[PDB]
């Protein structure tokens, strides 16, 4: 197991994919153009498991950009390091989805889809072992969340047994294109549900708060959202991207994180927060990376319990002092960890350091308090549904009210679940 | 998931058949309507003028049959 197939799905989908490209072409010495000049042995080893080699020593993201406008993918292609995309794999509609999930899911993007699968299906085929698919979307827009929750079901039908991830960025008004996210949303955590192993929840409400609180930006940008995104992509794939002992993969991932198959919501976190020159000591990564300041995810987990934590510190320290710090927290917050999963928080160190930084820490927690996430966006989506407002939208791409009230009750369900192991 | 997904596409298709169909038989309706409407208001205009013709002729064949 090496090779992932990466997917990105509509404005958000290709803007935070564009940056996690970005970003990890940069880690494993790849250039614009998609040369290697490096200097390090061990940014070679497994570039296999995101890029492809190619004629002349060119390495080529196994990346598919989908869209149902172009606006966005032209702009991917403008870009500082769009030249290294295979454009083959560069598919994309006309009309767009209107920030219509139906649009996505039924009508326009149902339209698309076949030919995405055919590019997925050949970046399929020539690798050696497909360990799954990660997909970066929102959930909130009608293309990344209709379209990319369709595609997921398709490539479940078509590779059954294969990983399945998503980068999901959740809605919030704080950071609002339209009063029908709340309704998106709802309909593509009932997809997620049931079709994906593993899901990233990135909420916009706490990358906006990170932006506004702890960074001083006063009036944040979505590329300043998307520097934290890209940075949390960078250390939740760390572990795949880098050796020595660990034997990461997505299905080891999948299998002890996920005590229970719809509970596979990872709040992500990461220390230091940026936008220095002071390197942080382990204890204050320690403490960093496990506070709620530092959450990608607008939960407090203090209000929930872990059910499952994987550490990720990246640079080179004391693994003495890695094991002292992360079993400090433990021992001394252990009410917050569920007593009925023995040793449940596991820590792995990486010499590499990210650009920037010369020590950080990457931290993913399937907590209980993710339910605060789903009550949320339940509480917005009921504030209209019961006066069934902007409905037309969806109706008339032929949904129907029984659609949207059977999502609502799964959404409940999932609440209700994480509530149930908060108390046991 | 993937017959749902037909019938949903269908009903879109349907629905926006029946509106082109409603409102072109609606349109037809009282195109129809109207010609009738106008037409009986003008034959009546003109039945009542064609009606004083025809009394025009009986106070013209009064002068010239009582002499
Ligand atoms: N963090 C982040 N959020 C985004 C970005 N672009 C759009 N959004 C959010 O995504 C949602 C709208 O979805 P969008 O991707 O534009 O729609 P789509 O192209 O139809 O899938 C809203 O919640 C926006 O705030 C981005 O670059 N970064
Ligand atoms: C109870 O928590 C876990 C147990 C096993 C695994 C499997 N592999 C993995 C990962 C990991 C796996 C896939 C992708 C990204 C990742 O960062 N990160 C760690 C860190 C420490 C460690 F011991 C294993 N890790 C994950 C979580
Ligand atoms: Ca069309
Ligand atoms: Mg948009």
């Amino acid at each position: 197991m090496r090779e992932i197939v990466h997917i990105q799905a509509g404005q958000c989908g290709n803007q935070i994919g564009a940056k996690f490209w970005e970003v990890i072409s940069d880690e494993h010495g790849i250039d614009p153009t998609g040369s290697y000049h490096g200097d390090s042995d061990l940014q070679l080893e497994r570039i296999n498991v995101y890029y492809n080699e190619a004629t002349g020593n060119k390495y080529v993201p196994r990346a598919i950009l989908v869209d149902l406008e172009p606006g966005t993918m032209d702009s991917v292609r403008s870009g500082p390091f769009g030249q290294i995309f295979r454009p083959d794999n560069f598919v994309f509609g006309q009309s767009g989805a209107g920030n219509n999930w139906a649009k996505g899911h039924y009508t326009e993007g149902a339209e698309l889809v076949d030919s995405v699968l055919d590019v997925v299906r050949k970046e399929s085929e020539s690798c050696d072992c497909l360990q799954g698919f990660q997909l970066t979307h929102s959930l909130g827009g009608g293309t990344g969340s209709g379209m990319g929750t369709l595609l997921i079901s398709k490539i479940r039908e078509e590779y059954p047994d294969r990983i399945m991830n998503t980068f999901s960025v959740v809605p919030s008004p704080k950071v609002s294109d339209t009063v029908v996210e709340p309704y998106n949303a709802t309909l593509s955590v009932h997809q997620l549900v049931e079709n994906t192993d593993e899901t990233y929840c990135i909420d916009n409400e706490a990358l906006y708060d990170i932006c506004f609180r702890t960074l001083k930006l006063t009036t944040p940008t979505y590329g300043d959202l998307n520097h934290l995104v890209s940075a949390t992509m960078s250390g939740v794939t760390t572990c795949l991207r880098f050796p020595g002992q660990l034997n990461a993969d997505l299905r080891k991932l999948a299998v002890n994180m996920v005590p229970f198959p719809r509970l596979h919501f990872f709040m992500p976190g990461f220390a230091p927060l940026t936008s220095q020159y002071r390197a942080l000591t382990v204890p204050e990564l320690t403490q960093q990376m496990f506070d709620s300041k530092n959450m990608m995810a607008a939960c407090d987990p203090r209000h929930g319990r872990y059910l499952t934590v994987a550490a990720v510190f990246r640079g080179r320290m004391s693994m003495k002092e890695v094991d002292e710090q992360m079993l400090n927290v433990q021992n001394k917050n252990s009410s917050y960890f569920v007593e009925w999963i023995p040793n449940n928080v596991k820590t792995a160190v990486c010499d590499i350091p990210p650009r920037g930084l010369k020590m950080s820490a990457t931290f993913i927690g399937n907590s209980t308090a993710i339910q605060e996430l789903f009550k949320r966006i339940s509480e917005q989506f009921t504030a209209m549904f019961r006066r069934k407002a902007f409905l037309h939208w969806y109706t008339g791409e032929g949904m129907d009210e029984m659609e949207f009230t059977e999502a609502e009750s799964n959404m409940n369900d999932l609440v209700s679940e994480y509530q149930q192991y908060q108390d046991a | 998931k993937r017959e749902h997904e037909r019938e949903v596409i269908q009903k879109a298709i349907e629905e926006n058949n029946n509106f082109i169909k409603m409102a072109k038989e609606k349109l037809a309706q009282k195109m129809e309507s109207n010609k009738e409407n106008r037409e009986a208001h003008l034959a009546a205009m003109l039945e009542r003028l064609q009606e004083k013709d025809k009394h025009a002729e009986e106070v013209r064949k009064n002068k010239e049959l009582k002499e």
